[PDB]
RNA sequence: AAACUUGAGUGCAGAAGAGGAAAGUGGAAUUCCAUGUGUAGCGGUGAAAUGCGCAGAGAUAUGGAGGAACACCAGUGGCGAAGGCGACUUUCUGGUCUGUAACUGACGCUGAUGUGCGAAAGCGUGGGGAUCAAACAGGAUUAGAUACCCUGGUAGUCCACGCCGUAAACGAUGAGUGCUAAGUGUUAGGGGGCCCCUUAGUGCUGCAGCUAACGCAUUAAGCACUCCGCCUGGGGAGUA
RNA sequence: AAAAAUGG
């Protein structure tokens, strides 16, 4: 079963911090027997509306395949806890 | 589901007669074929054909209309029914339309008309009235 | 008239295809009705779902 | 149930190769479906709509079992003791 | 007792869906709260008043708290046995339709008694509480006004688990099956050359036939067969 | 979009 995870990181993130964060969350999406088919970055994009008072956001796309959704659930829980990721969504197909 | 093929056949004939159709295809059975042949012999239908196809077979009736397009078959009535079956003795055989109609009967001597039932002095299950 | 998706043969609508979605979105952001855009109902459903997904991901505006 | 599991069940219970419509196969598949929906309902108690389909499946399986018992008692006994559905 | 495949199911290839249950995430608006500016009203009605404001209201700008419902799409469109189901995402799960004809070979229909679901209000325990709003309180209207109108406002409306089991719970039309002119739209498919045919729904118009009439009319209220429920003048009374 | 009852 495939999953596309899109998330937005706050526009005021330093390069090194952003790299660390994306590495951490890709590892999270990879942990629970889920293979990250491919991760990529769409750069910093203008948001159609202010989210948490931010007009811009770094857009990260990840596609991961798994037979369950433990990795996606952990990603969503840690993204909710995180104050660096603004938005996230998971689509099955 | 289907519960009276004889009634279904009679109702097919009635509906086709109302609409003044010429032919009539229905699923076949031995009792239906005997009824159709009796109708032909008596003159209520023009012709009967049997198609020995796969499955059940087919009966193809051809109806008869008189001059001025007058319908030969005035009405058909199922008498004995799955919910209540009717049998009659030879001395109690009914006359349809004072004799102008036929009562199709099922007897130990084959399915015949009420005239033949009275002549042979037998009774049986009154399948239907046709006038 | 003719349906854009039926003519082009596209059998899927991607919620990240903002350029395509902007065609059927209104000036104020409302989703244009099917009777105006000419689209089929089958693909109108997919288009609406994709547009709502995009709104959620802030690609497209609510208002 | 998954189509793979359904294929496994039909393979196990088929009277002969290429047999998918035998009463044994049908009632074994129905038993699997019934158990799966029971496991669903244990977690989702208030799924009345699902439980209705479950009850329809139960009735269909019972009618198949009745027909099998009417046609061949030995097959019926063997099947019920195999599936644990008595 | 023995055979058959059309009914009924199973297999295989597809299709759509606000079908259900549980978590999660959003944006608009209402309310309230805290600030900045600013002042003589705001609100409401047929007209007013109550009320709020001058102790600085209302308006306006920024932020915060919380509950509820999901604008546009949206359509005699879709899904469900019915009640009903409309933001998005994920997980679990029910049903339906289309095409083959491998498979079982009548395994079917109906259904008393039973057993379950069932709008809204209501009840119990616990939580929540924005809005709206029975009761209630003022203000009006009026001969009166235990109303309609206005300003507030509690239960409730929301959630979980129980209970209740009723609605003009309606298409005022039980279920199954077959047969009987046509025209035209729409939803999901399928086959053949924008067109033709076809399956299943969903609308409109319209013969035969039916009806007291109104009307129904392949989604019958027509022609038939099976099973179930129900009626027998009005009131008393859905009462004792 | 104020109010205007009743008639063996
Ligand atoms: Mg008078």
């Amino acid at each position: 079963r495939t999953y596309e995870v899109m998330y937005i990181v706050r526009p005021n993130i330093e390069e090194d911090a952003k790299k660390a964060l994306v590495e951490r969350f890709n590892g999270i999406l990879a942990t629970e027997g889920a293979e990250v088919l491919e991760a990529k970055d769409w750069g910093k994009r203008r948001l159609a509306y202010e989210i948490n008072d931010f007009k811009d956001g770094f857009y990260n796309i990840v596609r991961v395949k798994s037979d369950n959704n433990k990795a996606t659930d952990e990603f969503q829980r840690l993204a909710k806890i995180s104050d660096d990721i603004i938005r996230y969504m998971v689509i099955r197909e | 589901t289907m519960t009276d093929p004889i009634a279904d056949m009679l109702t097919r004939v009635r509906n086709a007669n109302m609409v003044r159709h010429e032919k009539l295809e229905l699923p076949a059975s031995n009792i239906k074929k005997e009824i159709a042949e009796i109708l032909k012999s008596e003159g209520f239908i023009k012709n009967v054909e049997y198609v020995e196809d796969d499955k059940q077979g087919v009966l193809r009736l051809f109806l008869k209309y008189g001059q001025n397009d007058e319908r030969v078959i005035t009405g058909l009535k199922r008498i004995s029914k799955p919910g209540l079956r009717v049998y009659a003795k030879a001395s109690e055989m009914p006359k349809v339309l004072n004799g102008l109609g036929i009562a199709l009967v099922s007897t130990s001597e084959g399915v015949i008309t009420d005239k033949e039932a009275r002549k042979r002095n037998v009774g049986g299950e009154i399948i239907a009235y046709v006038w | 008239k003719v349906c854009y998706f039926t003519a082009n043969g596209i059998t899927h609508i991607d919620y990240k295809d903002t350029e395509l979605l902007k065609r059927f979105i209104s000036e104020r952001g409302k989703i244009l009705p099917r009777r105006v855009t000419g689209t089929s109902a089958k693909y109108q459903r997919m288009l609406t779902t994709a547009i709502k997904r995009s709104r959620h991901m802030a690609l497209l505006p609510y208002v | 149930i998954s189509q793979e599991r359904k294929n496994e069940i039909i393979k196990e219970y088929r009277v002969h190769e290429t047999d998918t419509g035998s009463p044994e196969v049908q009632i074994a598949v129905l038993t699997a479906e019934i158990n799966a929906v029971n496991e669903h309902l244990r977690t989702h108690k208030k799924d009345h709509h699902s439980r209705r389909g479950l009850l329809k499946m139960v009735g269909r399986r019972r009618h198949l079992l009745n027909y099998l018992r009417s046609k061949d008692i030995q097959r019926y006994r063997e099947l019920i003791k195999s599936l644990g559905i008595r």
